[PDB]
RNA sequence: ACCAUAGUAGGCCUAAAAGCAGCCAUCAAUUGAGAAAGCGUUAAAGCUCAACAAAUUCACCAACAUAAUCCCAAAAACUAAUA
């Protein structure tokens, strides 16, 4: 069957040299998102 | 619909085969190429027992004979060898093989070299102790193809007419 | 001769010889041992 | 009786490398059992 | 001369179409800016 | 020139009976309950007999497979006619046929029931040894006629001992921690990135791509 | 200089250039090299006149 | 046209196998060979039989040298024995000293391949245990 | 280069050795610790079959390849200057090395055709009569796999197959 | 010392040798004296007889080989490597006789 | 590439078993050559492997016929592309 999926927390704990590729300070959270939809709804599952 | 195991290996979904495209393994690639960089580091080879047994030997063969006589090795029935090793044993002539290989490093050190230009072709080791000449070139006369190259004499070369020499 | 998609020698005398963008087998001994990649 | 071991022969004396001689001869005639011309 | 055996691209047998370049590029780029989007969403 | 120590066999623990036991036509208790196949059995990396136990060689199958009687009858006669019972023993690693596979006979319409039990046999995941020769052998010997063994096998297959085995499965893990493409197939697959996890089965979580239906593709990273 | 080109490859060998009288077995393959050998003129023209777009103003 | 190995018993050379397929396929005489063996043969009354080597020449005439008696005899002979163990090394026939194997030693030292070798009775000694190893007789060294 | 000459004179036939000069190699190597004669002049994914200034320096005054003992090249770069030396000789370039032979300049054929980056040989390709459509195709082949390694100015990778 | 004693040698009436040993020259010359004094090239023949002149003082290494077309055949060693002095013996001295 | 003798046609079986139908031993001459991996003989004899000796080293894990109206864009190694 086809499913929710899932991910493995592992995925999203940052390696150090990330900060430095991204541009993200090691130290402090950026305060707030800017999103955009890149691709489209369609073809994708309805959740 | 296929099951999801097959006989006839089952074509794949575009975007699965995308996917495949792009996960192919990459080999790491040099800057320059190790064996177009200089020469590795160096690997000493080692004396084996037999390496260690034919210096023994050998040292022990340029003491032992007062005459020792290069003789080109060429090629003979094993009755003409055979042959050849009696009547070396009739006047009690002996004669000795060894290989270029660990013969000639023992030859390059100090006293005899001399003899290096008479051992790169094939060589056959004539040893005699307590020798008489004449005996010796005696059947060397006998079979005219078979040529002695001359060499040490009691820490001294000399070439066929030094032994046509000492013979008379 | 023979077409195959597996050479081998048969014998010593044997040798593996490539004419006009394929294999051969050519055998001086035996005539039967004479084999051509396909 | 009849010598046997190789270990007991001494790798300085000239007579023990002829049984080394003997078994990488025996190794070749081991290998060769299946090729076939 | 050469036939493809029933449809296209459906059944057991299909039309055998080739990765392009051009898609390995694509995939490549599609998946650059999901590494950089689980980092964002990381802290 | 140069001379070698050879080799010794001072360990060698030579069993009686060294050929190859005969194995069944039929289970001695024929199931009488016909089986779904679960094609899955065949499909992935072997759990079972991954690793030797007395000997140090062995066919190795490269894909995933059925085997049945006659491949069983293949590798008996010629194995066993191919070695010398004094210095090699062989050994089953594989069941003898349990399986059964079912025929509806010629001239059927679609339906109206299963059909009756033609076969036994016997599944085979890819990684798994199907036989185990132990000896005061080379490798080279038993290789040399073991391939033939290994090559009418219904998968592809393959002879190796400790030595060459653990070579390739260093070389295999070494060959993923070597790679210069950031992009792998776990990877991706775990961080269900580019949806693609609608294109993936589930099983391919495990699998990480390397293994596909029956098949295997060791050049997968 | 018409006759004069170069052939990248074996090109020579392998491009064939076929028509058909319209008859019945009436089918001609040619190898390359054969047809301009024949006529110097024939392989540049089926070049251009095959890079063209395909309608009237080709002709 | 070649040579010829004959192992043949002392007063025994007769007109049949193996002489009459092995020397008559070549188109020697049996008879002419029969009676100079013989002659030379029938001057050991010590009854061993000798391993001979005939050439055989391109005319169909013939030359013979006679080499010395097998060891296989001299130790058959040596160990008191009459054939040797069916399974050598497995199991004992008969037994020899250090005197056994230097008489079959200094016997065959006149042996056409032992000759031309210079080899010490130390050399053929070894030989002869060689030879008594798989005949299955045991040496004992008093 | 040494020379072996043949004498007939008088019903006895003298054949001896004779020494030519052989030129030396450049002064300085760009690459002093290289090892391989093509790796210390910087060589190594630059020539191809174009360049003869290169290529003539390994091979005979009648046209084959030199042994490699003898040149002591890369085991790379040996099979890949002997396919560019085919594929230059192919090319109809290095005319000078052709063996000679007198009588065989006099029977004409049909002007040679030109051709370049020839992986074959003329004699053996088999003309392809089947095409094929867009999802199988003939892919008629094009210099040689052995250059692939070749530095791409383009940055687009050599196209070996049309 | 095959490709000689396949040649049937009985044309050749006398093959002398004459070479200088402590010459740094020399090898080819004794791997043509080698090649021709095997026990093949020996016995194909019982007229040729083999005679090798041994000297310090000649200097100069070569090969006298004569055959019964009236042909006399001489080498000169300098230069010579061992192969062409023999491929050059297989040509000349099979082809006439 | 070269080269090939020795106890000894090793015991036992066998019409003969001679290294090479089958069981035993794996011995020891020569500096070096298995009580022999191939072939061969009725048994031989006879050919090559390995053994020295001379050398050079550059290697290994090979390949797979065709269809029925007429092949199927034409072409093309390179002036710079995160186009
Ligand atoms: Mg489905
Ligand atoms: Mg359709
Ligand atoms: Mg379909
Ligand atoms: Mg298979
Ligand atoms: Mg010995
Ligand atoms: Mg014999
Ligand atoms: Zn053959
Ligand atoms: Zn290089």
């Amino acid at each position: 069957k086809f499913t929710r999926s899932r991910i493995p927390d592992k995925v999203f704990q940052p390696s150090p040299e990330d900060h430095e590729k991204y541009g993200g300070d090691p130290q402090y959270p950026h305060k707030l998102h800017i999103v955009t939809r890149i691709k489209s709804t369609k073809r994708r599952p309805y959740w | 619909g296929s099951k999801a195991v097959t006989r006839h290996r089952r074509v794949m979904h575009f975007e699965r085969q995308k996917l495949m495209a792009v996960t192919e393994y990459i080999p790491p690639k040099p800057t320059i190429n190790p064996r177009c960089l200089p020469p590795p580091p160096t690997p000493p080879q080692e004396e084996t027992g037999l390496v260690r047994l034919l210096r023994r030997e050998i040292a022990a063969v340029f003491r032992d004979n007062r005459m020792i006589a290069v003789c080109q090795h060429v090629a003979l029935s094993a009755e003409d060898k055979l042959l050849l090793r009696h009547q070396l044993r009739k006047h009690k002539i002996l004669m000795k093989i060894f290989p270029n290989q660990v013969l000639k490093p023992f030859l390059e050190e100090s006293k005899y070299q001399n003899l290096l230009p008479l051992f790169v072709g094939h060589n056959l080791l004539l040893v005699s102790e307590e020798p008489k000449v004449k005996e010796m070139v005696r059947i060397l006369k006998g079979i005219p193809f078979l040529p002695l190259l001359g060499g040490c004499i009691d820490d001294t070369i000399l070439s066929r007419q030094g032994f046509i020499n000492y013979s008379k | 001769f023979k077409t195959k998609g597996v050479l081998k020698k048969r014998c010593r005398d044997c040798y593996l010889v490539k004419r006009r963008g394929r294999w051969f087998i050519y055998c001086k001994t035996n005539p039967k041992h004479k084999q051509r990649q396909m | 009786g009849p010598p046997k071991k190789l270990e007991e022969l001494d790798p300085e004396t000239r007579e023990y490398w002829r049984l080394l001689r003997k078994h990488n001869i025996w190794r070749h005639n081991r290998l060769s059992k299946n090729r076939k011309f | 001369r050469n036939r493809i055996p029933g449809r296209q691209w459906i059944g057991k047998h299909r039309r055998p179409r080739p990765v392009s370049a051009q898609a390995k590029q694509n995939m490549i780029r599609r998946l650059e800016t999901e590494a950089e989007n689980q980092y964002w969403l990381s802290r | 020139k140069t001379l070698l120590p050879v080799p010794t066999f001072e360990d060698v623990a030579i069993p009686e009976k060294p050929k190859l036991r005969f194995v069944e036509r039929v289970p001695l208790v024929p199931k009488v309950r016909r089986e779904r196949k679960n094609l899955s059995d065949i499909r992935g990396p072997s759990t079972e007999a991954t690793e030797f136990t007395e000997g140090r060689f062995a066919i190795l199958a490269l894909g995933g497979g059925y085997l049945h009687w006659g491949h069983f009858e293949m590798m008996r006669l010629t194995i066993n006619r191919s070695m010398d019972p004094k210095n090699m023993f062989a050994l089953w690693r594989v069941p003898a046929p349990f399986k059964p596979i079912t025929r509806k006979g010629m001239g059927q319409r679609m339906g109206g029931g299963k059909g009756a039990i033609d076969h036994y046999v016997t599944p085979v995941k890819a990684g798994r040894l199907i036989v185990e020769m132990g000896g005061r052998c080379e490798f080279k010997e038993v290789q040399g006629f073991l391939d033939l063994v290994a090559h009418k096998l219904p998968f592809p297959a393959k002879a190796v001992s400790r030595e060459t085995l653990e070579k390739m499965r260093k070389d295999q893990e070494e060959r993923e921690r070597n790679n210069q493409n950031p992009w792998t197939f776990e990877r991706i697959a775990t961080a269900n990135m580019l949806g693609i996890r609608k294109v993936l089965s589930p099983y391919d979580l495990t699998h990480k791509g390397r293994y596909w239906g029956k098949f295997y593709t060791p050049e997968r990273v | 200089n018409t006759r004069h080109i170069a052939f990248s490859g074996n090109k020579w060998e392998q491009k064939v250039y076929s028509s058909h009288t319209g008859y019945p077995g009436g089918f001609r393959q040619v190898t390359a090299a054969q047809l301009h050998q024949k006529d110097p003129v024939a392989i540049v023209k089926l070049a251009i006149y095959g890079m063209l777009p395909k309608n009237l103003h080709r002709r | 046209s070649g040579m010829i190995r004959a192992i043949v018993r002392a007063g025994q050379a007769r007109p049949g196998p193996p002489l009459g397929p092995i020397l008559g396929q070549r188109g020697v005489s049996i008879n002419q060979f029969c009676k100079e063996f013989n002659e030379k043969t029938k001057d050991i009354k010590e009854g061993i039989p000798l391993p001979t080597k005939i050439f055989v020449k391109p005319d169909r005439t013939f030359e013979i040298k006679i080499g010395q008696p097998t060891v296989s005899y001299f130790l058959k002979a040596a160990a008191g024995i009459e054939k040797g163990a069916r399974h050598t090394g497995k199991e004992v026939a008969g037994l020899v000293t250090l005197k056994h194997v230097y008489e079959i030693a200094r016997v065959k030292a006149q042996d056409d391949a032992f000759a031309l070798q210079d080899v010490p009775l130390s050399s053929v000694v070894r030989s002869i245990i060689g030879s008594a190893r798989s005949l299955g007789i045991r040496v004992v060294k008093d | 280069f040494r020379e072996v000459v043949e004498i007939l004179d008088g019903k006895t036939t003298i054949i001896e050795g004779r020494i030519t000069e052989t030129p030396q190699e450049s002064p300085n190597p760009p690459n002093p610790t290289g090892q391989c004669p093509i790796c210390r002049w910087n060589l190594k994914h630059k020539y191809n079959y174009e360049d003869v200034l290169l290529l003539s320096q390994f091979i005979r005054p009648h046209g084959g390849m030199l042994p490699r003992r003898i040149t002591g090249l890369c085991q790379e770069e040996h099979l890949k200057i002997e396919e560019c030396v085919k594929m230059a000789h192919r090319a109809g370039l290095l005319p000078n090395h052709r063996p000679k032979l007198p009588e065989g300049f006099v029977p004409k054929s049909k002007p040679r055709l030109n051709r370049y980056l020839t992986r074959w040989s003329p004699r053996s390709v088999k003309p392809i009569y089947n095409k094929g459509h867009r999802w199988n195709k003939v892919r008629m082949p094009v210099g040689s796999p052995l250059l692939k390694d070749n530095v791409s100015y383009s940055g687009r990778p050599l196209l070996l197959y049309h | 010392a095959a490709a000689l004693a396949r040649l049937g040698l009985r044309a050749v009436k006398q093959v002398r040798v004459q070479f200088c040993p402590f010459e740094k020259n020399v090898e080819s010359t004794r791997t043509f004296l080698q090649a021709v004094s095997s026990e093949k090239v020996r016995c194909t023949n019982l007229n040729c007889s083999v005679i090798a002149d041994v000297r310090h003082d000649g200097s100069e290494p070569c090969v006298d080989v004569l055959f019964g077309d009236g042909h006399r055949l001489i080498m000169r060693g300098a230069h010579l490597t061992a192969q062409e002095m023999l491929t050059a013996f297989a040509s000349h001295i099979q082809a006439r006789g």
